[PDB]
C-alpha cells in the first residue's frame, strides 16, 4: 500500500501536524516558526523552492483557522473538555477523516463533509459548520485529488533510494520470562533490519515449530525493525532446537542460531 | 472511550556488559494521548530520554517510543514505567535480559 498523508492532533492547548509515507515520518509542522520541517533531504519532494513557500502559507492559514475554530465552536457542538480531536488526510485514490474523542466522527467525500450515522445528530451539526464555505470545501478536495496525487510522485521518486535500501539483520537467543512449571520460555530477537518484512521460526532441523509465537515488529529510533519469537517447551526437550531468520536483505542466507552453551545449560 | 497503553520493552542489540546499546519503550493503543513515560535504571528516572513525534494508528490509538543510549552493566536492572488516566497506579515493565 504506497500513501502519503497528513495527520492533526489537536487537544483541549496542543496542536501537532506531521507527514507520513506509511509508518515513515517526512514532515514536521513547526507553530511558532510557522514552516513545514523537512525531516529528509528528500522530504522536499520534485517540487520547489517556491512552490513549498505556497504551501506553508496554505497550511499557516488552514491549521491556525480550525485549531481556533474547533477552540470556539465547542460550546454549541456540546464538546466538553477535556477533549481529543484527531484527522488523517491523504492518497494512494484519496480520503480525509476526522475523529472525535478517538471515534469516527465526520469524513470528507467528494466535496463536502459528512457525518459517520453513528456519531450522532452532534456529529451532523459539525458538518454544518464545517459545509459553510463551499468554496473552502473545494479547495480541499483538490488538495486530495490533485496536489496529493501529485506530490507523492515525486516523494517516492525523490526517496527511492533511502526507501529501497536492505539492511541485514541481527539476532539473538534468550531466556524467557513467564515459563509454566517444568517449561522454558526460548526467545529469539531479531533487530536491524528493513525493510519491514521478515520471517522467523524456532526449528528442529528443517522442522519448523508451530509453536513460534511471534510478537509484534516494533520501531527503532534509526529507523530499523525489531521482532522477538518465543517457543515453550518441556525443559527436557529444548536440545537441538534453532532459531531460523529469512529476510530479502540476505540474498537466500539465512541466520541461523542454536539453543546452546551456557543457554542449555553446559 | 479509553484505551490503556500497551508496553514493551527491548534493546537495539544484544546485551553485553560494557558496551553501548539503546534501551527501548514502545508505548501504544492507547486514548486519550496524554501518558507520563520513564526509563528507570535500578529503579532511578533517566535523564536523558529521546522519543518520537506522537503519532496514531488506524483505530485511532496513539503510540510513541522512547528511547536512550545506554551502557548495561551485571549489576543494572532496567525498566520502562508509565502513567496513563487508565491506571490506578504506574505500570511497570522490566527489561529482561539474560544476566
Ligand atoms: C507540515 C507537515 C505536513 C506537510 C505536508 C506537505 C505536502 C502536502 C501534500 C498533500 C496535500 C495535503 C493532503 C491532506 C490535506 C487534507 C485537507 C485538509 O484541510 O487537511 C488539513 C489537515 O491535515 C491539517 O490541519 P487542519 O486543517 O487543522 O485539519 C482539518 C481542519 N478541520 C476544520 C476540518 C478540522
Amino acid at each position: 500500500p504506497l500513501s502519503f498523508h497528513v495527520i492533526w492532533i489537536a487537544s483541549f492547548k496542543q496542536n501537532l501536524v506531521s507527514g507520513w509515507l506509511s509508518d515513515l515520518q517526512t514532515h514536521t509542522w513547526d507553530s511558532n516558526s510557522s514552516t513545514i520541517v523537512f525531516l529528509w533531504p528528500w522530504s522536499r519532494g520534485n517540487f520547489s523552492n517556491e512552490e513549498w513557500k505556497e504551501l506553508e502559507t496554505l497550511f499557516r492559514i488552514r491549521t491556525i483557522r480550525s485549531f481556533e475554530g474547533i477552540r470556539r465552536y465547542a460550546h454549541e457542538l456540546q464538546f466538553e473538555y477535556p477533549f481529543e480531536i484527531q484527522v488523517t488526510g491523504g492518497c494512494e485514490g484519496s480520503f480525509l477523516q476526522l475523529a472525535y474523542q478517538g471515534s469516527d466522527f465526520v469524513s470528507f467525500q467528494n466535496n463536502s463533509w459528512l457525518p459517520y450515522p453513528v456519531a450522532g445528530n452532534m456529529a451532523k451539526h459539525f458538518c454544518k459548520v464545517l459545509n459553510q464555505n463551499q468554496h473552502e470545501n473545494d479547495i480541499t478536495h483538490n488538495l486530495l485529488s490533485d496536489t496529493c496525487p501529485r506530490f507523492i510522485l515525486g516523494l517516492l521518486d525523490a526517496g527511492k533510494a533511502h526507501l529501497q535500501r536492505q539492511v541485514k539483520p541481527e539476532a539473538w537467543l534468550s531466556h524467557g520470562p513467564s515459563p509454566g512449571p517444568g517449561h522454558l520460555q526460548l526467545v529469539c530477537h531479531v533487530s536491524g533490519f528493513y525493510p519491514k518484512p521478515v520471517w522467523v521460526m524456532w526449528m528442529r532441523g528443517e522442522q519448523e515449530q508451530q509453536g513460534t509465537q511471534r510478537g509484534d515488529i516494533l520501531p527503532s529510533a534509526d529507523g530499523t525493525w525489531y521482532l522477538r519469537a518465543t517457543l515453550e517447551v518441556a525443559a527436557g526437550e529444548a536440545a537441538d532446537l534453532s532459531c531460523r531468520v529469512k529476510h530479502s536483505s540476505l540474498e537466500g542466507q539465512d541466520i541461523v542460531l542454536y539453543w546452546e552453551g551456557s543457554l542449555v545449560p553446559r | 472511550i479509553q484505551r490503556t497503553p500497551k508496553i514493551q520493552v527491548y534493546s537495539r542489540h544484544p546485551a553485553e556488559n560494557g558496551k553501548s546499546n539503546f534501551l527501548n519503550c514502545y508505548v501504544s493503543g492507547f486514548h486519550p494521548s496524554d501518558i507520563e513515560v520513564d526509563l528507570l535504571k535500578n529503579g532511578e528516572r533517566i535523564e536523558k530520554v529521546e522519543h518520537s513525534d506522537l503519532s496514531f494508528s488506524k483505530d485511532w490509538s496513539f503510540y510513541l517510543l522512547y528511547y536512550t543510549e545506554f551502557t548495561p552493566t551485571e549489576k543494572d536492572e532496567y525498566a520502562c514505567r508509565v502513567n496513563h488516566v487508565t491506571l490506578s497506579q504506574p505500570k511497570i515493565v522490566k527489561w529482561d535480559r539474560d544476566m
